[PDB]
């Protein structure tokens, strides 16, 4: 005896670390490839779309 | 613990004459003991191993990413 006390004090006392990243790049990995995603192809893509719609005016001609 | 007196006397007394020795109480008896010793091991193997006296704190891990 003493066991479980000896126990429940230390039980009641022992304390867990919380489990390791491995793969966080995605923060990143995202936002970087997100302004490829979004900001660069999608403003190139804007541009593109533009001259078809201005050439669709033209065309309204 | 239970009853009859005369009887019991032979008995009941005989419950606590065990107990009213502690040092082998009224016989701890070698075979009990061995028989014991015998069991409290093969109880041990039968158990989990991990002794018994000692606190198994925590352990720590990492999951699969990729």
């Amino acid at each position: 005896a003493g066991l479980v006390d000896d126990f429940e004090k230390k039980f009641n006392a022992l304390k867990v670390p919380i489990p390791e990243d491995k793969y966080t790049a995605q923060v990143d990995a995202e936002e970087k490839e997100d302004v490829k995603s979004c900001a660069e192809f999608l403003t190139q893509s804007k541009t593109r779309i533009q001259e078809y719609e201005k050439e669709l005016e033209k065309m309204r001609n | 613990l239970d009853p009859v007196q005369k009887l019991f006397v032979d008995k009941i007394r005989e419950y606590r004459t065990k107990r009213q020795t502690s040092g082998g109480p009224v016989d701890a008896g070698p075979e009990y003991q061995q028989d014991l010793d015998r069991e409290l091991f093969k109880l041990k193997q039968m158990y989990g191993k991990a002794d018994m006296n000692t606190f198994p704190n925590f352990t720590f891990e990492d999951p699969k990413f990729e």
